């Protein structure tokens, strides 16, 4: 992979990683452990970005075609729920504390965390760090290199898409799909140029 | 020519150009966003 | 080694052999004394030449037809300050991304001769240019005139570079003239043809 | 309000200062032809002035009994722009500079004559290390945890 043909890929990016297109011009992953931590971080930020972006765009599209009246993502938190946002935050914080500390221990030591602390009978098969599998993969799909680099690709696209959503909402004041529609309406008179 | 470039890379010349560029930048910024006391 | 010079009776600089198209031993400031600098300056002179030829044609051909009943296009000097179907800034952004792509691949070519000869989408199509500054291929040389004997290449590239110099000087001339006189270049040409004795640059400065 | 101060948009002395300033400018403006350059200059000063006062009022600044903006740096969330934010920006830029300089000094430390590249700057090297500063918190944070920051 060549992100900039033909710029020589850094020595520490030997293509032994999925998504290796030789893109690290600032040399952040010059250190091996740094490269590991950043691989994990790219996977995580990427997956959460995919989920988040999906949850931002998809409900709005279905609202446009009148399937279900769903409030936009930036106006969804405002006082509509049963348990209130504070309680929700405490719950979230607790469960995420447990889960993320767990995964963290997996990153610090791969084989250290794999079995259920309560029901020690059940366990997760020794796999790759960042790719747990086992119960996390009930449909038993093969973790091929292609599938991994596809995951990372859609992840990067979704991250950029999230930045796009944030900035676009910050400027226009409408939803991303709304902006897309207005762009379809008159492309040469509805861009970042006119909105600013 | 290489010697001239080397001279242009000497400390005082580099400093004049660098601080000249900075002065220009800060000036233009303070012309477009003047009287800034916040941010 | 044996060639006509810009300054008869002078010795050409060591770095100017004469193996380069347009070599007349002119570099009195030694701005091309270093090989890499000379090479980069060659590419820069190429793109300058071609852009200035396109430009010179672009201001002199329409202005000459505008003076006749053929066209009615406005002055080249004020063709930018007008409005179009979209704002000029949008056009400028599209220009920046497109020309940015082209100049990007060309830059990669200058810094690494081979790396940008193949089409990233369809690996079937390639460029047949041997030396940089001359891409060739089907897109940039459909008539195949780009590949020939070193003599013909020398001649053609010399013609290219010379018409380029003349064009650069011509565009600069157009700019300065429209600044001074305040009318089109054709108007100036006809005024000078009408009275070369007085209707010159001193017809306004003195 | 905070510290017994009064908001600039509600401060009388703030407004009186704007008044006296504009009136001084106009009192100077009376002597020049309206189309002349001095007139346009003084008028530019007037517009800039009132725009300044209006902007300060809009920014939510608190004024003292003097009629001047006083700053709140306690960490108060209604005034993060009065120290916290520009502080963060500063720290970012300063860290950038220092980290880049550090990179440059380390890069030439292992050479025949290091002092040379300290009196005659290696501009290609400097340009290569220039943008590395953009990610200085990330780069330094990792070097901190790694043990490549100190000896
Ligand atoms: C991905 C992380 C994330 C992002 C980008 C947002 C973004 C937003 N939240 Mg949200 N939230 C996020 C996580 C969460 N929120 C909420 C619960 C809420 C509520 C109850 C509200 C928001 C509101 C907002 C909006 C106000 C802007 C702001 O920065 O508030 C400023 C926050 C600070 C300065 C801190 C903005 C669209 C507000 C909104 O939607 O108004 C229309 C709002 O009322 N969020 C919970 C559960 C506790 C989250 C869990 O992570
Ligand atoms: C994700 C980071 C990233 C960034 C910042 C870039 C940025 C760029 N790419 Mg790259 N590219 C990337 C990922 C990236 N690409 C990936 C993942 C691939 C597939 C391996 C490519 C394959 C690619 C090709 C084939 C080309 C570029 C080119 C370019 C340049 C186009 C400039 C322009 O104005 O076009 C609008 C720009 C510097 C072009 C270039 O100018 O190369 C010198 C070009 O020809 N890119
Ligand atoms: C992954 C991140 C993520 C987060 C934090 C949210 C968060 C939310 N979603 Mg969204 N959603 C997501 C992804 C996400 N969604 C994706 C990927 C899709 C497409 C499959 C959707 C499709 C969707 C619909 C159709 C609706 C929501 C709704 C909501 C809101 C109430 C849901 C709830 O609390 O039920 C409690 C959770 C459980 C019982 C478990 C809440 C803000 C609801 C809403 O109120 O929209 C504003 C709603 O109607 N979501
Ligand atoms: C060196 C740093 C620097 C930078 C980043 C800029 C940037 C800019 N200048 Mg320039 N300017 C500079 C130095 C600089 N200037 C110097 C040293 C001079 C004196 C010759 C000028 C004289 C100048 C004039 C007369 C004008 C600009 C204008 C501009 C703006 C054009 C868009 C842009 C913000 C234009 C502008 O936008 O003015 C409002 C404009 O008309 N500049
Ligand atoms: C040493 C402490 C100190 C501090 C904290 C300040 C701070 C300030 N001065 Mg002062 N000043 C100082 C010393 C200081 N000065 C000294 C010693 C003198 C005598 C030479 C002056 C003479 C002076 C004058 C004449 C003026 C100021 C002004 C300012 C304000 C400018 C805001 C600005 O530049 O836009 C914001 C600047 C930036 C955002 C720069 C960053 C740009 C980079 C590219 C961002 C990169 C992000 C990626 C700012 C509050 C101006 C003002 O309006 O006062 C209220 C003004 O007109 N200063
Ligand atoms: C190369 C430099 C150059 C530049 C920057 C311009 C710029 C301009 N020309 Mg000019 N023109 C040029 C060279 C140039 N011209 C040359 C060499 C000729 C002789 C053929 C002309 C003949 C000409 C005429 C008759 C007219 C213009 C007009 C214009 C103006 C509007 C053009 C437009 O918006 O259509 C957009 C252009 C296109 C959609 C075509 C570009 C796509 C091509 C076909 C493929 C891509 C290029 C390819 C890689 C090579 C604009 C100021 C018009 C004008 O003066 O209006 C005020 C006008 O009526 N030009
Ligand atoms: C006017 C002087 C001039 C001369 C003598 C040349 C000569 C050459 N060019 Mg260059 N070129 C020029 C101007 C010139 N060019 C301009 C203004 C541009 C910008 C558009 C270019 C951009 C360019 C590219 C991208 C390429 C060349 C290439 C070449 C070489 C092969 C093509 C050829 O033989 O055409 C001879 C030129 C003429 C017969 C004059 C053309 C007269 C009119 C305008 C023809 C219009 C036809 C067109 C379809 C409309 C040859 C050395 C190719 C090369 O070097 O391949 C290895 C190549 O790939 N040129
Ligand atoms: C003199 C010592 C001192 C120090 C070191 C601080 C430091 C701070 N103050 Mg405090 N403040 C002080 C005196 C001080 N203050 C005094 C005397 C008053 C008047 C009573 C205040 C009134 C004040 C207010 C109203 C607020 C602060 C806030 C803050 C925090 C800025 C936000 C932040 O850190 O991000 C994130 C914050 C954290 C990561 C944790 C900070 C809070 C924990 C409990 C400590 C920072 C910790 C802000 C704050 O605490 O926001 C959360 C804030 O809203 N200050
Ligand atoms: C995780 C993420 C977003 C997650 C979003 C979520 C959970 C959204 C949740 C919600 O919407 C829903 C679901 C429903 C709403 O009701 C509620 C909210 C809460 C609003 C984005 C990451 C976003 C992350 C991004 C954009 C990262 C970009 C980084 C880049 C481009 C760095 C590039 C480089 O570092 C390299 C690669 C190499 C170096 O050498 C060179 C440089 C250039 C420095
Ligand atoms: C003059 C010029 C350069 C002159 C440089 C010279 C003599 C340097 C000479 C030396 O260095 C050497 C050789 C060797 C050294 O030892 C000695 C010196 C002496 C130091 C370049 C002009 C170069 C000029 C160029 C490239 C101009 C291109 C113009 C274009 C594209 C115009 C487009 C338009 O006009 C149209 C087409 C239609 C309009 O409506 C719209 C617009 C857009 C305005
Ligand atoms: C934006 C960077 C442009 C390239 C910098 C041009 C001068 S590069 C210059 O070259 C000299 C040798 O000739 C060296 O002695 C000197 O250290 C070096 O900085």
């Amino acid at each position: 992979g060549e992100w900039l043909p033909g710029l020589a890929s850094p020595g520490y990016l030997t293509g032994s990683l999925p998504g290796d297109n030789g893109f690290d011009p600032l040399g952040l992953a010059e250190d091996p452990e740094n490269l590991r931590w950043f691989v994990q971080a790219e996977l995580v930020n990427g997956r959460w970005a995919m989920l988040g972006v999906a949850g931002m765009l998809l409900p709005e599209v279905f609202t446009s075609i009148g399937i279900i009246n769903v409030p936009k993502w930036y106006a969804a938190g405002k006082e509509e729920y049963f348990a209130s946002s504070s309680t929700l935050f405490v719950i979230e914080f607790i469960l995420f504390h447990y889960v993320e500390i767990r995964r963290w221990q997996d990153i610090k030591n791969p084989g250290s965390v794999n079995q259920d602390p309560i029901f020690k009978q059940y366990s997760l098969p020794a796999g790759e760090v960042g790719y747990p599998g086992g119960i996390f993969n009930p449909l038993n799909f093969a973790p091929t290199l292609e599938a991994k680099e596809k995951e990372i690709a859609n992840g990067r696209l979704a991250m950029l898409a999230f930045l796009g959503f944030i900035i676009q909402h910050n400027v226009t004041g409408k939803g991303p799909f709304d902006n897309l529609l207005q762009h379809i309406s008159d492309p040469w008179h509805n861009t970042i140029v006119q909105t600013l | 020519m290489r010697d001239l470039k080397t001279y242009l890379s000497v400390a005082p010349v580099v400093s004049t150009l660098w601080f000249g560029a900075l002065a220009g930048l800060l000036i233009e910024i303070n012309r477009f966003f003047p009287d800034a006391l916040i941010f | 080694p044996d060639r006509p010079l810009w300054f008869p009776g002078s010795t050409p600089p060591p770095w100017l052999d004469g193996s380069l198209p347009g070599d007349f031993g002119f570099d009195p400031l030694g701005l091309g004394s270093d090989p890499e600098s000379l090479r980069w300056n060659v590419q820069a002179e190429l793109v300058h030449s071609r852009w200035a030829m396109l430009g010179a044609a672009g201001i002199f051909i329409p202005e000459f037809l505008t003076k006749l009943g053929i066209l009615n296009t406005p002055s080249w000097y004020t063709a930018g300050e007008q409005e179009y179907f979209t704002d000029t800034t949008t056009l400028f952004i599209v220009e920046l991304v497109f020309i940015g792509w082209a100049e990007g691949r060309r830059w990669a070519d200058i810094l690494n001769p081979g790396c940008v000869n193949t089409d990233p989408i369809f690996p079937n199509n390639k460029l047949t240019g041997t030396d940089v500054g001359y891409p060739g291929g089907l897109w940039f040389d459909p008539l195949g005139w780009g590949s020939a004997s070193p003599q013909k290449l020398k001649e053609l590239r010399t013609k290219e570079i010379k018409n380029g110099r003349l064009a650069m000087l011509a565009v600069m001339g157009a700019w300065f003239q429209h600044i001074y006189t305040g009318t089109g270049p054709i108007d100036n040409l006809f005024a000078h043809l009408a009275d070369p004795g007085h209707a010159t640059i001193f017809a306004a400065f003195t | 309000d905070i510290s017994g101060l009064t908001p600039c948009k509600e401060s009388k002395q703030f407004a009186k200062r704007e008044k006296q300033a504009l009136k001084k400018l106009q009192a100077s403006l009376k002597l020049y032809a309206d189309d002349s350059a001095p007139a346009l200059a003084i008028k530019a000063t007037m517009e800039k002035t009132k725009k300044r006062f209006d902007n300060y009022g809009k920014y939510g600044l608190l004024c003292g009994s003097d009629g001047l903006p006083h700053l709140i740096v306690s960490g108060d969330q209604r005034h993060w722009g009065e120290f916290i934010t520009p502080g963060i920006l500063f720290l970012y830029i300063a860290g950038w500079i220092g980290w880049v300089g550090r990179s440059y000094l380390i890069a030439i430390r292992d050479e025949k004559k290091p002092t040379q590249k300290e009196i005659i700057i290696d501009v290609p090297l400097a340009s290569r290390l220039l943008f590395r500063g953009f990610s200085w918190p990330v780069a330094a944070y990792r070097e901190l945890l790694n043990g490549e920051l100190v000896d």
